[PDB]
């Protein structure tokens, strides 16, 4: 008789760049004029598709990208295109360039904070551990007396164990407030204690307690398994200058204090590279070298470039890509010294310049038509023309920004869909740059 | 009554599209095919770094000294 | 006689945007009043902010010194309520010690998307009869107990726990007390006391106002709606035990791998239908204040899927970018001026200005004369707005020194005599040119 | 300032200017401890072997001597204070909570020297109650709530032993504190004076 | 910093002895407006909002919410409501603890903190004493705050009224100190559209009174409906043909 | 093949300093070519640092870009190799936000001249054929070689010791007898039933194994700094080191080093770009180089006459004539289009690319077009173009397809001068 | 036995009550941006012990 | 220095030129130990 259903679960929201999904070529590397998302740029595309060889091909270090071309080019929208051609597991680390002037490490640091962020390492992590209700905790003692050894008893529904332990276990137990009748779970690798809370067999045992029980855990007290973690280099660096690691008072205090960066020494750069090259020569590893993005790069100090020099030549180094918008401009630490696209002659070599065009006409209309299948709203032939025609006076940016502002007059009014008359009226509302800075010049005496 | 998949299952259901009973397996719940696993960060630890004997007995000015520090 | 913490301010009287369901502007509500074209505009990106679906929009507010640039920015701020986040930023504020800008800004916009959790817990909320606590002669420390509590309908006895036990002996739970007990958390809080088992006492426990005996069923639903935004989550995730930074502000340049990882779990939540997603506004007032290295960030962020919508507001002219040579529109970069839609203000007429000054006046309890509002409209003409907003205040006290019941125009001239126009101080300036420091 | 930024600076001194005046009572029991003498019922309750009912509490003060009875919990914080008979001590009447001050300044010579500087006797009754009308700025109550002083934990032992800091105040603990002084004001309990700032150069 | 540390300690016990001495008498000065006295320089108990003062008065406590240890949100409304009748009432601004499920990042990576070994007999004492906390009096200030209050925890199980401890074991953060996680039983009803649809059907079916039977095909299915159903407490049975006659 | 965290870089190739007796190079040989005149003075550099007897001395390699002025400096430091110290910055890697910028010329000059001690240890190294203990305590081991096995009577921090650690029998062990750690090195391969198996050790049980050992001066200072020093010299909390503290250390090595129970070995410096330093960081280099401890330092610039940072003062260099005075300057030199062409080849070796020779003389005419190192970016990128066109060598037509897919700096700059007002600023 | 005469600067009372052991920062130089909620009581307390004639 | 004004390094610098000079006679003791004895009581 009846049929039933539910969904009401909000989707992810619609963003800047959201209807990116790859680069579009095809298997020549040559472009597709519209596909995954994208339109034009394929002398653009195609460069960016050698680039993702580059990347796949594990091979290089330190070779580097920049994207050049005006404002609203889709240099950010081809970077991002790289990102999602790579898929999920290669890392791609976006950063803006204003983002090296920390107040906490020095700005040639943070550098090679994303640069170690952007190597990725896959471990096969053989962890061991013990879990069970505690059925008996009983410790035992040394000479001139102190705990020295520990009993605990674990009980699962596929057994039970008395086991044999150190006595860091037993002050790690205690710390947890471990009692009998609790299901606990023990990391025997790392000495780490998880108090579930006590078994559901005593779940009546008061009208009130703070605690909520738990099921007695299945198979074998003690037991191992194959974990698999994804991983950054710079995820071994920071973890091992401020351990929170261990079971001692001072990992433990450690955790709590606050979280300051610092100036990573390069000899334990040393040390975690001599260790991640035994476990990729175990084979329990796997590398993988992904993207460092630098969008925004033409304000990075002279101190950064003079450093990006040294970094990028490093047989270590990830992949990287630049984003630039500059003409001869200045650039920034220097005050004398101009040069192309903000970034100095001397790193200007070292990188694969790739040239974004500006668009026709008739690419704006393709743009803004694959912009409002994407943002969920429909739109009439004159209208979108209207759309396309503003884009000639104004600019990419502002032709897209005018659509939902007119779905919502359309709705407003009770429309399905953008007429023209909702896109001429918000062009009425929302001044542009350009029409902006006509009364502003005119008005220039009163501001 | 209809169900969706879960934003989990959608994952594995394709990974089906590319045997019918291990096709309903993952539509009805995914730990009939694999159960969700208990996670924990990756633990290491370096070397100790090794200090000499000859630089702990005669290489700290805590020790060396001694006799100086006491003034 | 009365006077809570929030007071009469320069917006106090705007209360919306005095938009019909049309979204068309009336001519007076709401305390807003004239200024039609940018009242519309704010009209549409509230509408937009309402549905939220999309990220990163944003609007610059622009256009002459004291044109209700700030009053827009707060109509749609009391427009959209209590329940939305709306974070107000002067431009200067990012400029901290503790952390370098674009952590500044990065908080700035976390704190402006809300994460809504419904909190539902069951509590006991009674009247303590009698208790019982047992302890053991030396012993292990296995303690025991037993608790009893009453309503004016129902009573009964709760066999206790183990950590109930110091959970209630840490408050001095003791007969007569009125207590609510949340099972879920294990947390008591104290009500006050009954006024019966109050009289069988000894030289004092406590001193407090008695509270009524709890009504109804014993055991009883409560709910809360949290609004947690995203720069507080990746707070307490900063450091275990972090809490208080939420109040302190103390912690800084926060790990990119904790909000990396709360992106996604915030995503979950929303996927289980666990907590609501509720993007807010970012006001960024006087945005020109913002440096060139800012502006580069604000590029960038401002195209995440957590961006929220964010308003600027300037008054500047073509005017250099601050900490470069380069002039351009705003005092902003056209790097980030091609991004966002520009909204324009307009200047004022006779009409316009007397109607603020009224509104004005009734949000500050004056009665003025048509007289007083005719020569109070010319000096907001003569002279800029807030000047004449300025007066009314001081006419009213005046008044009242005088003991008049109405701000009379002689009132006003009165006034405007005795504290100056800036047209005027620089005016005066001029004669004291040798006796000013540093012209 | 080089602790914080310039405009925090002048937020706290927007909230010095904004004054509570919040008054409330102080009632406190205190004097020198006569006797400690535990009151048994003559029935016990079933299967023990003796109970108490209350203590009394002899304090004196240099206006008299009164027997205070208490409920016989207090007998186990009178061990964690180390209390002797001839001690001067204070139990706070709002919150039941006892402390010891010293041995009293009648007994400064039972031995040429001893180790405790000695309390002269309390002077009033036993039992003490007044009003104050405290005032604090809205200042103050955002350095006491962004800065805890109670030490019966780490964090704020280490946080009272590492140097004191100015810090940026977030716009959420001026917003908390705001929504409870309206609690406060609107139910008569504390008055608010909105000040002057005055910023000269 | 150990005296650092007891010097503290002893300082905040004579902070409550003077705050009463410094509030409740005026004897003029000491040999007619003569002599000043021992502690006189110690003027943070003066502040009305200082420790003793705002512990002594009953309503600054109150006005002092953000203690170190809690994880206190910020004020709201909040609404109760009662089973019968289904009527609700508002309470008007009261403190709020954040949910029990916000503190969900943890570390990548957590490694040992660093050790040096060094090859002499001597030597190897020293790291051994700092492995364990390089005296008890040094470990007890840390772990129970300090070493009368870890004299004192370790009888507290005879004391009625205990106070709380100072040490790290005053604090307990929401999911322990390790970071290792068991997945919560939730994901279950998050994890299949099937068990969600059914989630609601059965709190229809209960808060209308039907007895009710679900039926599936597979063993390890009745596994997943079983242990969702003990979870949320329904009441439960099942007869698998692995069940006996 | 797998791929360790070293991979293709840009100086990958150089395996040397490629030298004859003579110290006169031939023209390519260890991975790099041409450049007579800077490598004969690196030889002659190479052997100043490896002699060690003078101190505190400093070279500059200078000339344009792309002349191998980091090549030449990286070659040596493979030449040099382990057993003497050195170490590389980059000259805005100094500008710390936690430490005195002369403080941070003082860690990366001290990095770099090394301490070297010996030391005698009694190691006991076997497999374990059988352990023993009782409930004080008593215990009894036996160890095997492939050539000897013996008995022990255990003393009590020994047992305490096997016991923590687990040692069980047929498991191979070094025991530290001075300090009872045990190392565990597998178990023996007769005993790998019910991973890691290896073969007992040759010779006697109990060897007094001699170890050399080298810790750089810094690292001293660092040890003495705090309550535990060695945690500060990973997570960088060294700052500010106290100056008193290296006034004793100094002195202090100076007498181990006459005592003989210590040498040091003096290492190397390698600031490159050294245009970045301040005139403060110069003032430190001009006294900092005039010291026993001082090690040798190279410097690479790539500047003509310029104004030196913290002025409005110019100078050769960009290094002020006062610090220019202290130094030799070793010329690099632009390359011929035969050097050009023979680079080109090694990276191909070091890239593993075939290419067309007639592919090698276009991509030789791009090079001296666009001061070589452009052309050696297009490798890779034919090489990836020729694998989507699945050809077994890099043709002319791959590189003529990849010259136009990426711009020089050339065609960049001169497609910015289409569009010059598209672009913001000017 | 005697009564003494102590002469202690005005700076001194202000760092002693900057933080719970603040007499340690008179020495070692370690303290700075005393709260000025501090300088105006210890200004009120030194008028108050001039007043009632103790200093 | 970063961590201390300018005027406190020439302080310290200052500090470091003037010395003491002090005398004292270095007594070692050293050898197996053959005994110990212990000997308010
Ligand atoms: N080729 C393209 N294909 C698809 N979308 C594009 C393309 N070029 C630009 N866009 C879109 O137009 C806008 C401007 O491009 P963007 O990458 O942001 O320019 P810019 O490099 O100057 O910062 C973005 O919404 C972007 O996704
Ligand atoms: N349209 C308006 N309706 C009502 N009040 C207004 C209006 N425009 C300005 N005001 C009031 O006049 C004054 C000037 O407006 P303000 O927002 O401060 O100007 P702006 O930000 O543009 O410089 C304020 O007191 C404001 O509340
Ligand atoms: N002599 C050489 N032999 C081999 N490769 C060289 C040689 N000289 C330069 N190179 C290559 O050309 C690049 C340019 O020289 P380099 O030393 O890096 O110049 P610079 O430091 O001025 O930027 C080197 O990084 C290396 O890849």
């Amino acid at each position: 008789k009846i049929e039933e259903v539910k969904s009401t679960t909000k989707t992810q929201r619609i963003a800047s760049h959201s209807h990116v999904k790859g680069l579009g070529l095809d298997e020549s590397g040559l472009a597709k004029q519209a596909a995954s998302g994208l339109v034009g740029q394929e002398n653009a595309r195609e460069a960016c598709g050698v680039i993702v060889e580059l990347i796949k091909s594990k091979k290089m270090a330190g070779r580097a990208v920049l994207l050049a071309g005006p404002p609203g080019t889709g240099k950010t929208a081809l970077a991002l295109a790289i990102a999602q051609e790579l898929g999920s597991k290669v890392p791609f680390c976006p950063m803006v360039g204003s983002e090296v002037y920390s107040t906490e490490i020095k700005k040639t640091e943070v550098l090679m904070e994303n640069f170690r962020r952007a190597i990725g390492l896959r471990i096969k992590e053989t962890k061991e551990v013990y879990e069970g209700e505690v059925t008996e905790l009983t410790p035992c003692e040394t000479e001139n007396k102190t705990i020295s050894h520990v009993i605990i008893g674990l009980k699962t529904a596929k057994g039970t164990k008395q086991l044999k332990l150190d006595p860091s276990i037993f002050e790690s137990l205690q710390k947890e407030r471990v009692e009998a009748g609790d299901v606990i779970y023990i990391e025997a690798n790392s000495g780490a204690v998880k108090r579930q809370g006590r078994c559901d067999t005593y779940a009546t045992e008061f009208d009130l307690e703070a605690e909520e029980y738990v099921p007695l855990p299945k198979g074998d007290v003690h037991k191992k398994k194959e974990i698999i973690q994804d991983v950054t280099l710079h995820d071994l660096d920071v973890a091992n200058a401020r351990p929170q690691g261990g079971q001692d008072i001072l990992s433990m205090m450690g955790q709590l204090m606050k979280p300051k960066k610092t100036e990573i020494t390069d000899k334990l750069r040393g040390e975690i590279n001599k260790v991640v090259n035994k476990y990729i020569d175990q084979g329990i590893a796997e590398l993988v070298p992904g993207v460092l993005f630098v969008d925004e790069v033409h304000m990075l100090d002279i101190e950064c470039f003079t450093y990006l020099h040294r970094a990028l030549e490093s047989s270590i180094a990830p992949i990287v890509i630049f984003a630039s918008n500059r003409g001869n401009c200045v650039i920034r630490g220097t005050e004398d010294i101009t040069s192309p696209h903000g970034i100095p002659l001397d790193l200007l070599d070292r990188v694969m310049i790739i040239r974004t065009m500006l668009y026709t006409p008739q690419e704006m209309k393709q743009i803004i038509k694959i912009r409002a299948q994407t943002e969920g709203i429909n739109i009439s032939e004159e209208a979108l023309n209207h759309l396309g025609e503003i884009g000639t006076k104004t600019t990419l940016r502002y032709s897209v920004q005018l659509l939902t502002p007119a779905n919502l007059l359309a709705k407003i009014n009770g429309k399905d869909s953008i007429e023209k008359e909702h896109v001429e009226e918000i062009s009425e509302l929302f001044y542009d740059a350009k029409s902006s800075a006509k009364i502003l010049a005119d008005q220039q005496d009163k501001y | 009554m209809y169900c969706q998949l879960t934003s989990r299952q959608k994952l594995l259901y394709q990974a089906l599209k590319n045997l019918v009973m291990q096709f309903r397996k993952v539509c009805n719940h995914p730990e009939l095919f694999e159960r969700q696993e208990t996670w924990s960060p990756f633990h290491i630890s370096l070397k100790p770094y090794h200090i000499s004997k000859f630089i702990y007995r005669h290489g700290q000015i805590r020790v060396f000294n001694h006799s100086r520090d006491r003034w | 006689d009365v006077t809570r913490i929030e007071r009469i301010g320069a917006h106090s009287h705007i209360r919306g945007l005095g938009l019909d369901d049309a979204l068309e502007p009336r001519q007076a509500s709401q305390g807003m009043v004239g200024q039609l074209a940018a009242r519309r505009a704010a009209g549409v990106v509230l509408e937009m902010i309402r549905e939220g679906k999309i990220a990163g929009r944003a609007v610059l507010i622009a256009g002459q010194p004291g044109t209700g640039k700030t009053a827009i920015a707060m109509g749609m701020a009391q427009a959209l309520g209590p329940d939305t986040p709306f974070t107000a930023i002067a431009g200067s504020e990012i400029f901290s010690l503790e952390m370098s800008k674009t952590e500044a800004l990065t908080q700035a916009f976390r704190r402006s998307i809300g994460v809504r959790i419904k909190e539902e817990t069951e509590i006991i909320e009674g009247e303590v009869v009698e208790i019982q606590i047992d302890r053991p002669a030396t012993g292990t420390g296995s303690k025991v107990g037993k608790l009893t509590l009453k309503t004016t309908e129902m009573e009964t006895i709760y066999d206790l726990g183990t950590k109930m036990i110091e959970s209630l002996t840490k408050d001095k739970v003791q007969a007569g007390d009125v207590i609510t007990i949340d099972k879920a958390t294990g947390k008591i809080s104290k009500l006050g006391r009954s006024f019966t088992r109050a009289r069988d006492y000894d030289a004092m426990g406590s001193q407090t106002k008695f509270v009524q005996c709890p009504d109804g069923e014993l055991q009883k639903r409560k709910e809360v709606v949290h609004t947690v935004s995203l720069h507080e989550i990746d707070v307490i995730n900063s450091r275990t035990q972090g809490f208080l930074a939420l109040f302190s502000g103390d912690t800084g340049e926060i790990k990119s791998e904790v909000r990396e990882q709360i992106n996604a779990k915030v995503a979950e939540w929303r996927e289980e239908g666990k907590a609501e997603i509720i993007p807010g506004v970012l006001f960024i007032d006087e945005v020109h204040m913002l440096d060139i290295e800012s502006f580069s960030f604000l590029n960038r962020a401002l195209e995440s899927d957590m961006a929220p919508v964010l308003i600027m507001a300037t008054n500047r002219g073509i005017t250099r970018i601050r900490g470069t040579s380069y002039q351009s529109p705003h005092g902003i970069p056209i790097d980030l001026l091609d991004r966002l839609l520009i909204v324009s203000t307009t200047p004022y007429s006779e009409k316009d200005t007397k109607q603020i000054l009224r509104i004005r006046c009734e949000e500050e309890d004056v009665e003025m004369s048509e007289d007083a509002y005719t020569v109070l409209t010319r000096i907001g003409l003569e002279t800029s707005l807030r000047y004449a907003i300025q007066l009314i205040t001081a006419a009213s006290l005046v008044c009242r020194k005088r003991k008049g019941t109405e701000v009379q125009v002689d009132d006003i001239k009165r006034v405007y005599s005795l504290f100056l126009d800036e047209s005027r101080s620089t005016q005066y300036m001029k004669e004291y040119q040798d006796a000013f420091l540093f012209n | 300032s080089t602790e914080i930024k310039k405009t925090e600076v002048l937020m706290e001194n927007f909230r010095r200017a904004i004054g509570l005046r919040i008054k409330e009572t102080k009632e406190v029991y205190e004097g020198e401890v006569t006797e400690l003498t535990p009151c048994e019922t003559e029935n016990p309750m079933g299967g023990y072997g003796k109970t108490i009912s209350h203590v009394i509490i002899g304090l004196k003060t240099a206006k008299g001597t009164k027997q205070l009875k208490l409920d016989p919990s207090i007998f186990e914080s009178l061990q964690k204070e180390r209390v002797e008979a001839g001690d001067v001590i204070y139990i706070e009447a709002n919150s039941g909570a006892v402390k010891r001050q010293g041995r009293c300044d009648t007994y400064a010579t039972e031995f040429d020297l001893e180790a405790e500087e000695y309390v002269p006797l309390p002077k009033g009754d036993v039992h003490k109650k007044k009003e104050i009308i405290q005032d604090v700025t809205l200042h103050d109550l955002d350095v006491a709530n962004a800065r805890p002083q109670g030490g019966q934990d780490i964090l704020s032992m280490m946080g009272q032993l590492m140097k004191p800091k100015k810090t940026e105040i977030t716009d959420k603990l001026r917003g908390e504190i705001n929504k409870v002084v309206n609690k406060y004001i609107d139910q008569g309990i504390a008055e608010l004076v909105p000040g002057v700032l005055f910023v000269d150069e | 910093l150990l005296a650092r540390w007891l010097a503290l300690f002893l300082s905040l016990k004579a902070s409550y002895r003077l705050h009463q001495l410094r509030s409740w008498g005026a004897p003029e000065g000491e040999s007619h407006q003569r002599y000043l006295r021992n502690k006189d320089f110690l003027l943070g108990v003066n502040f009305p909002l200082s420790f003793p003062n705002l512990c002594s008065c009953p309503l600054l406590k109150s006005l002092v919410f953000s203690s170190h240890c809690k994880a206190v949100s910020g004020y709201s409304d909040q609404v109760v409501h009662q089973r019968r009748s289904a009527t609700s009432s508002l309470r008007r601004c009261l403190l709020t603890e954040l949910p029990s499920f916000l503190c969900v990042a943890s570390p990548r990576v957590t490694a040992v903190p660093l050790d040096s070994y060094c090859n002499d007999r001597s030597a190897e004492y020293e790291r051994r004493v700092l492995k364990e906390g390089g005296s008890l009096a040094a470990k007890q200030c840390l772990l129970n705050g300090a070493p009368e209050l870890a004299a004192d925890w370790l009888n507290r199980r005879s004391q009625f009224f205990p106070e709380p401890a100072g040490g790290l074991w005053s604090i307990r953060p929401q999911n322990g100190w390790s970071f290792i996680r068991i997945p919560g039983k939730e994901s279950l009803i998050t994890d299949s559209g099937k068990l969600y649809a059914l989630d609601v059907l059965l709190t229809r079916l209960k808060s209308q009174g039907h007895r009710v039977l679900i039926y599936s095909q597979m063993t390890r299915m009745i596994d997943l409906l079983e242990e969702y159903m003990v979870y949320r407490k329904h009441t439960y049975m099942r007869l698998d043909g692995s069940s006996k006659i």
